[PDB]
């Protein structure tokens, strides 16, 4: 299981939601993705938030905006 | 159970309306779920918004950061 190797175990779990306050929250999002930068399951975590339809949150190192828009 | 724990810090990101809704829910409070149109009266929320909190909700307890492996 992958998921014993998300570094993401190690953080605040509010990290990867970032709440669009007025405005993108472009500094959090980066502060998320950079954390995903150096997981090693990055493809495994962001396959498994596509193919089970995780709509909020930073997964996989992309955004709940950028996975939406792949998926139509 | 580690489950209850995430749960509890789950439901404190969340407003109170956010909150209550998912507690009445998913019957954590009293043990009664209840359904999607007392959900709304009681919170004044529409079936779309109720979907979109247990979607969030739902997203955050399966999110790799607090996964109970
Ligand atoms: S890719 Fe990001 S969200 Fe997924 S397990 Fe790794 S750090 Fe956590």
């Amino acid at each position: 299981d992958w998921r014993h190797k998300a570094v993401c175990r190690d953080e605040d779990p509010e990290l990867f939601f970032p709440v669009g306050n007025s405005g993108p929250a472009l500094a959090q999002i980066a502060d998320a993705k950079l954390v995903c930068n150096r997981c090693p399951v990055t493809t495994e975590c962001l396959s498994w938030a596509l193919n089970t339809g995780q709509d909020s949150g930073v997964w996989g190192g992309m955004s709940e905006d950028e996975r939406r828009a792949l998926k139509r | 159970t580690l489950l209850q724990d995430q749960l509890q810090s789950v439901l404190d990101t969340l407003s109170e309306r956010e909150a209550g809704v998912v507690r009445l829910r998913f019957g954590l409070t009293d043990g009664q779920p209840r359904t999607l149109d007392e959900i709304g009266q009681v919170y004044g929320v529409t079936r779309e918004r109720i979907r979109q909190i247990e979607s969030k909700t739902m997203s955050k307890l399966r999110h790799p950061s607090r996964s109970q492996v």
